[PDB]
RNA sequence: GGUGAUGGCCUACCAAGGCGACGACGGGUAGCCGGCCUGAGAGGGUGACCGGCCACACUGGGACUGAGAUACGGCCCAGACUCC
RNA sequence: UAAUACGUAGGGUCCGAGCGUUGUCCGGAAUUACUGGGCGUAAAGAGCUCGUAGGUGGUUUGUCGCGUUGUUCGUGAAAACUCACAGCUUAACUGUGGGCGUGCGGGCGAUACGGGCAGACUAGAGUACUGCAGGGGAGACUGGAAUUCCUGGUGUAGCGGUGGAAUGCGCAGAUAUCAGGAGGAACACCGGUGGCGAAGGCGGGUCUCUGGGCAGUAACUGACGCUGAGGAGCGAAAGCGUGGGGAGCGAACAGGAUUAGAUACCCUGGUAGUCCACGCCGUAAACGGUGGGUACUAGGUGUGGGUUUCCUUCCUUGGGAUCCGUGCCGUAGCUA
RNA sequence: AGGAGGUAAAAAUGUUCA
């Protein structure tokens, strides 16, 4: 069955952003607002809405492309996966693409990137490379 | 294979409420009658494997409904397999 | 594989052959030439190499070339015997090495005498 | 009871438990480590000098003495070997 | 026989009191891949399911602070390694100081994530209700065609068989034809890129018993889920056992033919077996050579089952929407 | 464009480096 929505929702982003679709509606959790959050600030999305289904709540990420259908995400790559979760000192943080990348740190600080995270002298759990 | 008269008798006396089905006392006794139904049918005709297989399919939803109420209140599970003639 | 599959089982790399094993870890072993004599290589080769079965002191026969131009081996001559393939050779892994206190020098090397245990001529 | 000391360490009795697929019990190999070599690193291999710990002192067993004993250059016994 | 690969000379090159060889280890080897591989055809998906341990875990509130993370203390001997300095004339080496000591234990914090605990929820899962399709399975009974055999007429000299023949069957009345009977096995047409089943596999009809699935309703429970080591079960055909049965087919076997030979292909026969009952076996190109579950990612076109809806003939397999399937084609992407 | 089935009987092998 499921056992990640933060890959579910890495994927649906990864798969849409390949085949250029401009909204990627899916369930909804805080910890994917917030990971949407992120991304949205360092600028890998254009926006997210949260709004209701018939059940729950769906986010929709209204993602972002340039004028000539550049990707605004060239790859996501979850890390801390279940079976096998990856934590990082605020030291041996990683940086993603030489740091032109964003990880997504989980420290009790808050959802934060590892630039972030090393500003703060936390670490993690590390959720994803979304370069 | 259970009628709906037979059925509304199990849930009257195993079910919590009077429109519960999908509780797992109410499961655990429909499955309890079809697996008796079922057996006797074997008991009959040895070579049915297909109906066998169902059969077994069958026991592994109750093993997994009655793991699931020792798991919550342990006092609902014994009442059930006592009420129902079962061992675990 | 699976994280679960690995610490459950773990990867074992493959076991690597023990090779010389006549040797026993020993990189040069004494041995009595058992039987020197002369074998025909491989079908796109053909020559009359020359090897002896010696008898090593690990207690193991084992066949082995003779290198250079010529040599002065009988049987019951002590032997001093190295590592080394010669490919159109099938059943031959090791080779025998001047110095031995049997096996001298080759006549007239003057390029590769020390592969050979031939002294320099001053 | 015994020990310097806790403890089946030992003993009488009592209960029938304890360990095992998370690999008991066995078989094989091996002294362990700091370290060394390699390697981008992870890792792999290794355990020489040097330094620490352990074990052993012909083999096996045993205690005595003593603050302290595997008592190498101590004791007793048995055994193999060497010698008078 | 015209060797830059052998041997020697020159000459060059790499090192240099060393140079080469052997042995051993690591590397290169992403060649056991945690970093860092893969499994359609390259080696690689168990034949398929069930399910134990285990691993894993949808949304959400609160808490614990176990994991995690921060900080601090202690320890992490010295030597080593590393950085810097200093000293043996330099270097090696040596010393000094720091760092390292990849960790562990205590203390004090944080609580996002995992987890525990206590709950809540319905989107997963399962139940109930209504319907639906179906060679799903087992048992019993039963049908007709056809073959073979038997009996009886008619009927006479060939039939059969092949590439061509011959064995063979017949002339004691065969083949053929008609009628009747016995028995066995398989079920034409329906019947197909079709349906069901976990797979194997399932096709005459009826009855009985029985399993699974799908759609719709959203009444119910409220993560109960997924996978599954081992294990258990099912598991084509052949085969084995016991007992029946035995028409056809038919390994073996026997003749005939072909052939250089033919232990074969072809022909004529023909035993086990194929069939039934109960059990063993437990394999297969058990193949989609593709494990299971879940989510997402262009479409087109067929077809099977079901729900609805819109033109409305208000005829209607007219079309559309949707769920589940099953096929063909084709993007992106992937692939040697 | 619309519409049954067929036949070729058997007939082997290939020292050298290439």
């Amino acid at each position: 069955t499921m056992t990640d929505p933060i890959a579910d929702f890495l994927t649906r982003l990864r798969n849409a952003n390949s085949a250029y679709h401009d909204e990627v509606t899916l369930p909804h959790s805080k910890l994917k607002a917030n990971i949407a959050e992120i991304l949205k600030r360092e600028g890998y999305i254009s926006d997210y809405r949260t709004e209701d289904a018939r059940v729950g709540k769906s986010l929709v990420v209204q993602l972002k492309y340039g004028p000539s259908r550049e990707r605004s995400i060239a790859g996501l790559r979850r890390v801390s996966k279940p079976g096998l979760r990856v934590y990082a000192k605020s030291t041996n943080l990683p940086r993603v693409l030489g740091g032109l990348g964003v990880a997504i740190i989980s420290t009790s600080s808050g959802l934060l990137t590892d630039r972030q995270a090393a500003r703060q002298g936390v670490g993690g759990e590390v959720l994803a490379y979304v370069w | 294979a259970l009628t709906a008269e037979q059925k509304k008798e199990i849930l009257g006396q195993y079910g919590l409420h009077d429109t519960d089905t999908g509780s797992p006392e109410a499961q655990v006794a429909l499955l309890t009658k079809r697996i008796q139904d079922l057996t006797e049918h074997l008991k009959v005709h040895k070579h049915d494997h297909h109906s066998r297989r169902g059969l077994l399919l069958l026991v592994g939803r109750r093993r997994r409904l009655l793991k699931y109420v020792a798991q919550v209140d342990v006092a609902r599970y014994r009442s059930l397999i006592e009420r129902l003639g079962l061992r675990r | 594989p699976t994280i679960q599959q690995l610490v459950r089982k773990g990867r074992r790399d493959k076991i690597a052959k023990v090779k010389t094993a006549a040797l026993k870890g020993s990189p040069q072993r004494r041995g009595v030439c058992t039987r020197v004599y002369t074998t025909t290589p491989k079908k796109p080769n053909s020559a009359l190499r020359k090897v002896a079965r010696v008898k090593l002191t690990s207690q193991v026969e084992v066949t082995a070339y003779i290198p250079g131009e010529g040599h002065n081996l009988q049987e019951h001559s002590m032997v001093l015997v190295r590592g080394g393939r010669v490919k159109d050779l099938p059943g031959v892994r090791y080779k025998i090495i001047r110095g031995s206190l049997d096996t001298q020098g080759v006549k007239n090397r003057k390029q590769a005498r020390s592969r050979y245990g031939a002294k320099k001529e001053k």
